[PDB]
RNA sequence: AAACUUUCAACAACGGAUCUCUUGGUUCUCGCAUCGAUGAAGAACGCAGCGAAAUGCGAUACGUAAUAUGAAUUGCAGAUAUUCGUGAAUCAUCGAAUCUUUGAACGCACAUUGCGCCCUCUGGUAUUCCGGAGGGCAUGCCUGUUUGAGCGUCGUU
RNA sequence: UAACGAGAUUCCCACUGUCCCUAUCUACUAUCUAGCGAAACCACAGCCAAGGGAACGGGCUUGGCAGAAUCAGCGGGGAAAG
RNA sequence: UGCUGUAAAGCUGGGUCGAACGGCCUCUAGUGCAGAUCUUGGUGGUAGUAGCAAAUAUUCAAAUGAGAACUUUGAAGACUGAAGUGGGGAAAGGUUCCAUGUCAACAGCAGUUGGACAUGGGUUAGUCGAUCCUAAGAGAUGGGGAAGCUCCGUUUCAACGUGCUUGAUUUUUCAGGCCAACCAUCGAAAGGGAAUCCGGUUAAAAUUCCGGAACUUGGAUAUGGAUUCUUCACGGCAACGUAACUGAAUGUGGAGACGUCGGCGUGAGCCCUGGGAGGAGUUAUCUUUUCUUCUUAACAGCUUAUCACCCUGGAAUUGGUUUAUCCGGAGAUGGGGUCUUAUGGCUGGAAGAGCGCGGUAAUUUUGCCGCGUCCGGUGCGCUUACGACGGUCCUUGAAAAUCCACAGGAAGGAAUAGUUUUCAUGCCAAGUCGUACUCAUAACCGCAGCAGGUCUCCAAGGUUAACAGCCUCUAGUUGAUAGAAUAAUGUAGAUAAGGGAAGUCGGCAAAAUAGAUCCGUAACUUCGGGAUAAGGAUUGGCUCUAAGGAUCGGUUUAACGAUCAACUUAGAACUGGUACGGACAAGGGGAAUCUGACUGUCUAAUUAAAACAUAGCAUUG
RNA sequence: AAUAGGGUGAAGCCAGAGGAAACUCUGGUGGAGGCUCGUAGCGGUUCUGACGUGCAAAUCGAUCGUCGAAUUUGGGUAUAGG
RNA sequence: GCGAGAGACCGAUAGCGAACAAGUACAGUGAUGGAAAGAUGAAAAGAACUUUGAAAAGAGAGUGAAAAAGUACGUGAAAUUG
């Protein structure tokens, strides 16, 4: 047969992110000496749309502890924070929005968001509009601090790793029909090459394992092992359970 | 009435390609090839068009006295009007906190 | 459509000329010699395509150097040169 | 085009300066066989390698 | 009976069989060991009094030198070319040279005759800018030289 | 299921040479001339009926017949060509 | 010409020809042709047959020539009709360009002609492009894979400057002071980007040559001016002004630099047009007439602007204000000012040029002379540029080279003299490569001079909603073998009495409708549509009526006078063989069923659909 | 880089009317939309027209879909035979 | 590759693809594909001259042993043709 969709991505020729347009990579300061012991301040300059991002971005500029040079920073953009506000960042910060503080340093209950997986890989959770983290304990004598994620999944992450407080901003995005196929053509305009969707048993079955037959189906289970091989993963892979979702997980 | 070409070799409408027509003392009608229309100086603060400042292609600023490119006053072709005014009076009033608030904490270091 | 009319479209030149062979088999695009190999340093020919040797091989060119190596070798590789006899 | 490389204008000088007849006087050689020149080449006919 | 069609013969056509050649090929045997960074094989562009090709050659361009030989070259032309001779012609021979732009290709680059830097000399009022002439600046590795680096480390104050 | 459709289908009004049933008109061809000048195809060829026969003959057998050289159309046949 | 042999074949008469060949005993083999849709070559019938019929269209005369339907010239008739059959280019071609000669082949007739053939000539750049920058990307290096051709990686586990800048030194040594996040390279003739215009000139080149007039960069460098004894200038409340009027390391900004629409304003060019000064055409009659010249470059100076900003001031009886709804105690209206110079004006350039006329020199290179070339108006006009605005996105719409300014204050500077080349003037240089011509119904690709394909710039008048269609000005063409006839059958186009789908698988095809104004407009509906639903009326020409404005001018009767100006709407009378969106242009409509929601997409070359996609829904990791 | 001329008339805004209020109604303005008629463009529905040894190895004519965006397109660049 | 000597080999549709300006002309974007094509005569003596013709050419003439050898060149079969 031949070699499906879900493999052609892997070589990445016309599957690269359409980066162009994009404003920087998002990320908090690198770790430095001011924010392990005290605290830095920047001064938010822009608040800017990033293509292909639901959340704004923020670029904040800091002073350089060591040499005579200014240091602009992308910040993913809480909501609530404003051009020319101060952000204070480090272990001493204080509970205000838009502050970058150590997970330790905050109390439970407080809202985080571009959480530090490992400390010092500035940011790795909750950086879409509208989500944050849940801070749900603290675990002094480990120093580790229990998290809940966007997903609903609770995570143990070091306490001197670091978030920014608040929730990203531009949440409510999808409260909102596309209506049109142009809005989703524009929408993955600036993202990949991953739109429109072509369904697997609309095709023959050389392009597809969906493929072939004189009515459109499928033939077997749909749910696939989680042990198959590359062209094979096709459809719902390792379900532990399909059909409609009733009830709570 | 009398139409024109372009003058050079590129036959396509792009920005750089823009030609005004002109009648000569030959009572022809040429094109005559245009250049870009230059952009006006702006505040680093705010974004304005800042005034006294002359509207040049950037490379003409080298070759053009310096009374064209900037203003007699502190950060004279480069901030706005209103912007140095609000930074020299930022300056003064929390340099002047500065002092109330070192003095402060050194009074609370006898009493306190 | 594919024909005659699809045909009309063609002025974009795949290859252009090899500075190696001069042969207009450099890929423009690709920047190489489909037939010389340029700028690869050894030269390109396979031995299922001996006619291809046939046609760029020592003796095809005018050999400016290896010409005259038999009459040199010939006299042992003489230093100096030949004196007129009295 | 009008826009030609250096390397283009000196082989199209080449394909001029190829494109003569025999010179006459040749034909008067010795054991001369060569009738016409046989490589001759209209621009529209056949066309270069350019 | 003409014309027409068909058959036959003669001559003329068309065409290139047949015969006969052959500086080619094919095969066997015998003998030899010699490409290139001292720049090969190959490519592009040029070169002649009058040349397009093939052959030859490289701005010293169908060749310069030397050696041998000993009066040509030749289609025409033409010596301020040559003849009992340092002397015509000749890839006859060859030991000295010339050998454009390239190419393993070597300053970087090349769909560009694009862009540098170093040394000496020279011209423009010039160490610095602009012009010209000549000579240089690639990579891996070896032996050696010089200059260095590391509380890796020895001695001493 | 409103709206949309060079999508499939039925009916009605209008309109009509689709038809009853055909007729007339124009230009360009076809036609004749000067010049120019291909191609498919071709075992040999070319009038019929019956017979027998590889059971549907241009040829064989038995009959009908049969008089040079030719032009425009035509689509029965060559179980025409591809 | 015969003879022999059953035969395969052998010999021989005559002709032709011109250099080798045979008999017999044996050896040897790439040894015998009618086929194989055999191979290569050559040739027929077909057959002087099919045919040389798209793109409206040609005709008379002269010249040349042996020869003219086809060449040249003249006269006429036409077409393309500014979305061209016009004028240029990118790609592609490569001498097709121009002149002379020229017709054997080619231009499916011809040929005196040609994009053919032959011989020559022709492409001139500091300013036009390349070159430089970076884009997606490509790709060396330290390295890491791979037996290897090579693969990965682009600052990556790297000791990564052939660094600079000064005071110099003439001791060709130095003394050192700063920095080295990022930095090989290639990659755009449409992106970014230093700088040129007018008139003239060739057979063929020109933003390239000639004439005049400019500009940039790099370099050198003197004079004037400027500045200093209050050393690195003054003025202005301010926005800010200037002929100038120190400023290292380092840092910060701006320009470079950026989407798409909508209406409005302004300019430029074009279109329309009024007097005056010329030229041509018509003139039986009419027409103070119809057509035409009346132009002004880059560059320099002065002036010139919406926005924005400054000073004054303190607002409800809220005011200002756009076609479009925003602004104001975070300071409106009012009054007064500052800036950008896009754009216009005046002047220089510059009338000497160019243009239109009149008079002359002469085989005459080429002219010489005189007159004029002036002042306006108009606009829902077209094209285009710009400006201030409004809308739009789950879309927010490149980079780098390069240039400038600022912060900063290192360092250096005067009094008998010092500094500075960001004010004026002056001096030198700008290399290399492309440059002719076609850009297409004949210069490219489709085997070819093929009705195909191929990216882009300029764009007149009338009718009109219109860049549609039709006619016309400029320009360019009049090219497509021709002549004679006009049967059948065609191809393309028209018409038809009465009937009106009875034809046919099926209304296939054709016909009917059609512009604009007024009236009127059903189910169903997601309330948005359906809708031009359906269905009626009108429309010419002429002569009038009515409505719709601009600019100025003064105790609020300017409620009036003066001047000027554009086409829109509505109405009336008369009129004609009752015609009038009179050509062109231009919906057929209605009631339902199946199906896909819709816009969109695909089988290039038999399938456009109910197939695919989509938003929406749901599941999985 | 390119895309005649029309139709419709979404938000927002102005004025007036009714109402005790909540609000409603009317006349304008405005210029939205993968809306619509329709050129160029892009496409290719039907005549199952022409041609079908063609102008053409896919064309010609009329008719037709769409025509401001999921638009058309030049050039550069990337993806290479199971 | 270099330098030689040979053959019961082939004899221009054969023999290497190429006896020749052969890896040439030419095709294809490219990798690649790739021909045809030898013979006047001992010697150009390659037909001076005249004449018809616009010319190519023809007719005389001339060269040559031969023009029944005229660069369409020795010999010149068949198909096909007058
Ligand atoms: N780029 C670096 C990283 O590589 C990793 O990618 C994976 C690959 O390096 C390798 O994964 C292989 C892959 O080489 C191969 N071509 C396909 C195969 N399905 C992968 O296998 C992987 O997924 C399977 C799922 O069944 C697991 O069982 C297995 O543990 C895991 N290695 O192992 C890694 C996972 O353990 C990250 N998963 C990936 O997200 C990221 O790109
Ligand atoms: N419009 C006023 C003046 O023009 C400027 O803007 C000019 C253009 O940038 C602007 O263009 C459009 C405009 O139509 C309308 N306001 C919408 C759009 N925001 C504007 O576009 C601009 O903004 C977008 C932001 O998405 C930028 O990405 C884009 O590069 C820029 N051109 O409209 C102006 C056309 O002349 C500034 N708006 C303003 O500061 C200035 O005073
Ligand atoms: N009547 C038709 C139309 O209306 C107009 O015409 C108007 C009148 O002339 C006409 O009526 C008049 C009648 O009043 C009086 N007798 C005068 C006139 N002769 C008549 O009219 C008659 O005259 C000629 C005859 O062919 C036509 O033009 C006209 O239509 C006809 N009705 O009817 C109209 C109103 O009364 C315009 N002429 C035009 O738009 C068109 O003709
Ligand atoms: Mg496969
Ligand atoms: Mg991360
Ligand atoms: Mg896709
Ligand atoms: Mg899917
Ligand atoms: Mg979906
Ligand atoms: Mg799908
Ligand atoms: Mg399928
Ligand atoms: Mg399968
Ligand atoms: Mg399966
Ligand atoms: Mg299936
Ligand atoms: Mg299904
Ligand atoms: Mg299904
Ligand atoms: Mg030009
Ligand atoms: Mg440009
Ligand atoms: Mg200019
Ligand atoms: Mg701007
Ligand atoms: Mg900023
Ligand atoms: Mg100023
Ligand atoms: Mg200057
Ligand atoms: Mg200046
Ligand atoms: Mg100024
Ligand atoms: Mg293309
Ligand atoms: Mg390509
Ligand atoms: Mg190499
Ligand atoms: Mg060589
Ligand atoms: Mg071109
Ligand atoms: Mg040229
Ligand atoms: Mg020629
Ligand atoms: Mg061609
Ligand atoms: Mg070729
Ligand atoms: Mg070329
Ligand atoms: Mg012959
Ligand atoms: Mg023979
Ligand atoms: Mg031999
Ligand atoms: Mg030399
Ligand atoms: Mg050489
Ligand atoms: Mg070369
Ligand atoms: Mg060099
Ligand atoms: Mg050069
Ligand atoms: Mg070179
Ligand atoms: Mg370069
Ligand atoms: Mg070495
Ligand atoms: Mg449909
Ligand atoms: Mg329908
Ligand atoms: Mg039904
Ligand atoms: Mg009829
Ligand atoms: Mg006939
Ligand atoms: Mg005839
Ligand atoms: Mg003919
Ligand atoms: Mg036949
Ligand atoms: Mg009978
Ligand atoms: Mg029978
Ligand atoms: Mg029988
Ligand atoms: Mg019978
Ligand atoms: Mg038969
Ligand atoms: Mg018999
Ligand atoms: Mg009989
Ligand atoms: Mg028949
Ligand atoms: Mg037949
Ligand atoms: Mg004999
Ligand atoms: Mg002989
Ligand atoms: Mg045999
Ligand atoms: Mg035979
Ligand atoms: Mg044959
Ligand atoms: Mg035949
Ligand atoms: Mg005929
Ligand atoms: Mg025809
Ligand atoms: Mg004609
Ligand atoms: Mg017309
Ligand atoms: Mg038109
Ligand atoms: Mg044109
Ligand atoms: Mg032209
Ligand atoms: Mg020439
Ligand atoms: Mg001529
Ligand atoms: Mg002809
Ligand atoms: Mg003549
Ligand atoms: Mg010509
Ligand atoms: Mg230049
Ligand atoms: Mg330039
Ligand atoms: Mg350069
Ligand atoms: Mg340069
Ligand atoms: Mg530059
Ligand atoms: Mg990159
Ligand atoms: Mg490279
Ligand atoms: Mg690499
Ligand atoms: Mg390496
Ligand atoms: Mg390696
Ligand atoms: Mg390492
Ligand atoms: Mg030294
Ligand atoms: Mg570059
Ligand atoms: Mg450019
Ligand atoms: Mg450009
Ligand atoms: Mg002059
Ligand atoms: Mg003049
Ligand atoms: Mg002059
Ligand atoms: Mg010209
Ligand atoms: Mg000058
Ligand atoms: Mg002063
Ligand atoms: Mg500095
Ligand atoms: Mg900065
Ligand atoms: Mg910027
Ligand atoms: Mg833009
Ligand atoms: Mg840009
Ligand atoms: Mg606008
Ligand atoms: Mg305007
Ligand atoms: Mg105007
Ligand atoms: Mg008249
Ligand atoms: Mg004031
Ligand atoms: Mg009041
Ligand atoms: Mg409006
Ligand atoms: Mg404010
Ligand atoms: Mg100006
Ligand atoms: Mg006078
Ligand atoms: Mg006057
Ligand atoms: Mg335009
Ligand atoms: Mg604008
Ligand atoms: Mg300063
Ligand atoms: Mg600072
Ligand atoms: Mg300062
Ligand atoms: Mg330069
Ligand atoms: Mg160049
Ligand atoms: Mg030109
Ligand atoms: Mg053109
Ligand atoms: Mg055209
Ligand atoms: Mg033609
Ligand atoms: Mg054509
Ligand atoms: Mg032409
Ligand atoms: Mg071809
Ligand atoms: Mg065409
Ligand atoms: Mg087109
Ligand atoms: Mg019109
Ligand atoms: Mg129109
Ligand atoms: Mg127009
Ligand atoms: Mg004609
Ligand atoms: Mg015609
Ligand atoms: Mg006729
Ligand atoms: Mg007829
Ligand atoms: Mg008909
Ligand atoms: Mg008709
Ligand atoms: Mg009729
Ligand atoms: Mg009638
Ligand atoms: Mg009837
Ligand atoms: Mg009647
Ligand atoms: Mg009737
Ligand atoms: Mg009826
Ligand atoms: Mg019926
Ligand atoms: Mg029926
Ligand atoms: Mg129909
Ligand atoms: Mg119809
Ligand atoms: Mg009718
Ligand atoms: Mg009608
Ligand atoms: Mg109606
Ligand atoms: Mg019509
Ligand atoms: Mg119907
Ligand atoms: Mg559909
Ligand atoms: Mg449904
Ligand atoms: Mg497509
Ligand atoms: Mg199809
Ligand atoms: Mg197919
Ligand atoms: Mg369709
Ligand atoms: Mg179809
Ligand atoms: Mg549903
Ligand atoms: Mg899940
Ligand atoms: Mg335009
Ligand atoms: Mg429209
Ligand atoms: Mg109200
Ligand atoms: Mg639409
Ligand atoms: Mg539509
Ligand atoms: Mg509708
Ligand atoms: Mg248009
Ligand atoms: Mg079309
Ligand atoms: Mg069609
Ligand atoms: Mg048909
Ligand atoms: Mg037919
Ligand atoms: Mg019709
Ligand atoms: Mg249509
Ligand atoms: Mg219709
Ligand atoms: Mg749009
Ligand atoms: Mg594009
Ligand atoms: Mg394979
Ligand atoms: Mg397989
Ligand atoms: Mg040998
Ligand atoms: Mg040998
Ligand atoms: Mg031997
Ligand atoms: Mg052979
Ligand atoms: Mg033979
Ligand atoms: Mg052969
Ligand atoms: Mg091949
Ligand atoms: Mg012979
Ligand atoms: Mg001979
Ligand atoms: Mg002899
Ligand atoms: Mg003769
Ligand atoms: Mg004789
Ligand atoms: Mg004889
Ligand atoms: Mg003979
Ligand atoms: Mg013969
Ligand atoms: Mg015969
Ligand atoms: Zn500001
Ligand atoms: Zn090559």
């Amino acid at each position: 047969g031949r070699v499906i969709r879900n493999q052609r991505k892997g070589a990445g020729s016309i599957f690269t992110s359409h980066t162009r347009l994009r404003k920087g990579a998002a990320k908090l300061r690198t770790l430095d000496y001011a924010e392990r012991h005290g605290y830095i301040r920047g001064v938010v300059k822009q608040i800017i749309h990033d293509p292909g991002r639901g959340a704004p971005l923020a670029k904040v500029a800091f002073r350089d502890p060591y040499k005579y040079k200014l240091r602009e920073e992308t910040f993913i953009a809480n909501e609530g924070v404003y051009t020319g506000q101060f952000i204070y960042a480090g272990k001493k910060a204080s509970l205000n929005v838009g502050n970058i503080l150590p997970l330790g340093a905050c109390p439970e209950g407080t809202i985080v968001s571009n959480v530090e997986e490992k400390v010092g890989d500035r940011g790795a959770l909750g950086r879409t509009s509208g989500n944050y983290v849940i801070i749900i304990g603290h675990n002094p004598d480990e120093n580790k601090t229990r998290v809940k994620l966007p997903s609903g999944a609770k995570k143990i992450i070091s306490s001197d790793a670091r978030g920014v407080i608040g929730v990203v901003a531009g949440g409510g995005r999808i409260d909102k029909p596309l209506l049109k196929a142009g809005r989703a053509f524009h929408k993955y305009k600036v993202k990949r090459n991953s739109w429109p969707k072509t369904r697997g048993v609309a095709m023959n079955p050389v392009d597809h394992p969906h493929g072939g037959g004189n009515h459109q189906h499928i033939g077997k289970a749909s749910t696939i092992s989680r042990g198959a091989v590359s062209g094979q993963k096709a459809g719902l892979i390792a379900a532990r359970r399909t059909g409609l979702l009733r009830g709570t997980q | 009435a009398q139409r024109v070409t372009y003058r050079r070799r590129n036959p396509y409408n792009t920005r750089s390609n823009k030609i005004k027509v002109v009648k000569t003392p030959g009572g022809k009608l040429v094109a005559q090839h245009v250049k870009k229309a230059a952009s006006r100086v702006k505040c680093g603060d705010c974004g304005s068009a800042l005034a006294g400042i002359s509207t040049l292609r950037p490379r003409q600023y080298a070759q053009v006295s310096k009374t064209h490119k900037t203003v007699q006053r502190a950060y004279g072709g480069s901030r706005c009007a209103n912007c140095v005014k609000e930074r020299i009076v930022r300056a003064f009033l929390i340099e002047e906190q500065k002092i109330v608030k070192r003095v402060l904490k050194e009074q609370q270091d006898k009493e306190k | 459509g594919k024909g005659t009319p699809s045909l009309g479209k063609r002025h974009n030149k795949s290859h252009t000329l090899c500075n190696r062979c001069g042969r207009r088999s450099f890929h423009v695009q690709k920047k190489t010699c489909s037939s010389c190999g340029y700028p690869a340093a050894k030269m390109r020919s396979h031995n299922w395509a001996l006619k291809a040797k046939r046609r760029r091989t020592t003796g095809t060119g005018r050999m400016a150097y290896l010409k005259h190596v038999t009459r040199r070798f010939k006299n042992g590789f003489q230093t100096g040169v030949a004196k007129a006899q009295t | 085009p009008s826009q030609k490389s250096f390397r283009t204008k000196q082989k199209l000088a080449k394909a001029q300066k190829q494109n003569r007849p025999l010179p006459q006087w040749i034909r008067l050689r010795t054991d001369n066989k060569i009738r016409y020149n046989a490589k001759r080449r209209h621009w529209r006919r056949t066309k270069l390698g350019i």
